[PDB]
DNA sequence: CCCTGGAGAATCCCGGTGCCGAGGCCGCTCAATTGGTCGTAGACAGCTCTAGCACCGCTTAAACGCACGTACGCGC
């Protein structure tokens, strides 16, 4: 029989692992090409340095991690453990973003 | 007495040029003066920062143009650029 | 360059929430997370575009992104 | 010398160009201030003032009021989505907030 | 004979409508002014405040608390509730960064 | 001056929540709101104290209150 | 021309007083800059640098590391309460977040 | 060209408290960015403080006022005491 | 238990007072305006050379998808 970890045990293990390790969670090129297509709407002949994409990626993830922390706290506030899109919308509204 | 710098009368001429039938109270006048003053430091502070980042000593028309693009979002900016551009062309001519 | 919003994959969004302490992730979270990431990127990169345009440069430097994030109260250390 | 025509009329503006230039010089921002910088600053301030006052006048006409009161200015700022994001971190005295009710809060 | 006996919630909604379109300062002047003096006396004694200075503090504090209450209220519907809680404020301050 | 934190009365906190569109107010909200207001006032007035002390003045003016609110991203119009 | 002794050594400091004074002059902050202003600025910067490095070294010792890495700096800033509020609106690269889990998320 | 940085000065501060620990380049860049970012906040606040009272100069009191305005809690008082000790030793 | 008629009370439209803050006028004076004059930041032209852009192997950890069930969102 398989070990069959209960739902939450591996999720907690990823929580412990990623909160002490500073490896970059989103991949470089899939995030890099997203910058190019976003900046293409503003400038067609535009270039980005390797550190320029690097600076954008860590800032975006730390904003997303901080948003996920506020999204998670809203779930326990709403008697839940699963994050919801309406929890995200509440997080942006309280922070004044949207 | 001492002359205190304010935009109390200049907001009034703007109001009549877009709406010649309404008035404005002093409390709303001070808020508009505060609004004009607060945006003034934000653009000038952004323009001062923009000149400092490029190692440039003067603030030109492009400095204000970049400052209002950074602060004013979206369609509100593009009219401010359009109104700003038409002001410089009229001033130079 | 099209359909690059899917480059932020589902495990990549999953790893972000695990860093944030999220235990359970809904299936509609990834689409919402992609939207708020697109909106956040459409502000910072556009701010860096105006910084790069004003600097008489055609390549966006990390230094321009530093002021772009700083002016919105999101200053980044280490560039 | 020649006639002392103002720079606001030369640029087709109402906000004082010379006052903006003087505060830019004395505000400790840069070593020098360009010629077109106060003209650009005056146009941006004038358009922002005109857009707010026009929306405030529309709000004053909504509640059949002639005199602009600070409630009208607050209503004008928050109703416009461009002004709301620009003045998101801005507190307006004697303005209140938008009179809205949540959908589930209605009877 | 029978009293009117308004049910809870309806007059509260009426008070919401009568005060969202209102302009006058909800907090009384002297109780807020006296609170300012005792707070300032812990930082510096023999300190005075102008009448417009207390007025400026009063409107800013009300608008900050009203905006906090809107975030407090929006968290209640997010938590499938209509009554605000002390924990609802604590979530709002944490998400706002306070 | 003691027990002036009770000057912000329960209907006053109730009226403030009515402006925010709050349906129902718990009995423990008033004590928490008073503490939040006390913390917020303890930051703005202290900042205004340093502004007043820097000007060699003994009375806090409304202009220093504006600067105290502006530096924390809560700028107030109309003084 | 007497012996050239730096103002940092005169004030018992390691941060450069003259460099701080120079950036204040060309930074377009004020028309004049006092003598004690770079001394006070460098002393505050020295104390903030020393306090952050002190907590970073303590966090490095907790992780059995004798070299300061950006994770240690992020842990040092967020653990200390006044540093957390001061740098609340500050993003730190290669630092992550604190390894804390909510009570109800525990098994 | 020459690039202005605070790499060496922080290093001497590091050995003055923990001579047994080093630093990395990525940590140095964050430390350089931290000192630079705080520098503009204090100088910017001091520039604003001088502008408010029509002051054409920035003194030690200008930096002192910006410290208590920015740094919260006991961190400001320790920074004020450190600056006061440095000012007395300098003057 | 749900649909509909009548009446209690807070709110909305309206006539009369007036008053006190807002709109308009007079100086006039100090800050905006005119002309000249240089030090000098800045736009422009040529060199370059160091880093980004585009394509290629590859291999391998990262990611899409399907089967299953039990913690959990949701209805009452």
């Amino acid at each position: 029989k398989p070990h069959r970890y209960r739902p939450g045990t591996v999720a907690l293990r990823e929580i412990r692992r990623y909160q002490k390790s500073t490896e970059l969670l989103i991949r470089k090129l899939p995030f890099q090409r997203l910058v190019r297509e976003i900046a293409q709407d503003f400038k067609t002949d535009l270039r980005f340095q390797s550190s320029a994409v690097m600076a954008l990626q860590e800032a975006s993830e730390a904003y997303l991690v901080a948003l996920f922390e506020d999204t998670n706290l809203a779930a326990i506030h709403a008697k839940r453990v699963t994050i919801m899109p309406k929890d995200i919308q509440l997080a942006r509204r309280i922070r004044g973003e949207r | 007495k001492t002359r205190k710098e304010s935009y109390a009368i200049y907001v009034y001429k703007v109001l009549k040029q877009v709406h010649p039938d309404t008035g404005i109270s002093s409390k709303a006048m001070s808020i508009m003066n505060s609004f004009v003053n607060d945006v003034f430091e934000r653009i000038a502070g952004e323009a001062s920062r923009l000149a400092h980042y490029n190692k440039r000593s003067t603030i030109t028309s492009r400095e204000i143009q970049t400052a209002v693009r950074l602060l004013l979002p979206g369609e509100l900016a593009k009219h401010a650029v359009s109104e700003g551009t038409k002001a410089v062309t009229k001033y130079t001519s | 360059l099209r359909d690059n919003i899917q480059g932020i994959t589902k495990p990549a969004i999953r790893r972000l929430a695990r860093r944030g302490g999220v235990k359970r992730i809904s299936g509609l979270i990834y689409e919402e997370t992609r939207g708020v990431l697109k909106v956040f990127l459409e502000n910072v990169i556009r701010d860096a575009v105006t910084y790069t345009e004003h600097a008489k440069r055609k390549t966006v430097t990390a230094m321009d992104v530093v002021y772009a994030l700083k002016r919105q109260g999101r200053t980044l250390y280490g560039f | 010398r020649a006639k002392a025509k103002t720079r606001s009329s030369r640029a087709g503006l109402q906000f004082p160009v010379g006052r903006v230039h003087r505060l830019l010089r004395k505000g400790n921002y840069a070593e020098r201030v360009g010629a077109g910088a106060p003209v650009y600053l005056a146009a941006v301030l004038e358009y922002l003032t005109a857009e707010i006052l026009e929306l405030a006048g529309n709000a004053a006409r909504d509640n059949k009021k002639t005199r602009i009161i600070p409630r009208h200015l607050q209503l004008a700022v928050r109703n416009d989505e461009e002004l709301n994001k620009l003045l998101g971190r801005v507190t307006i005295a004697q303005g209140g907030v938008l009179p809205n009710i949540q959908s589930v809060l209605l009877p």
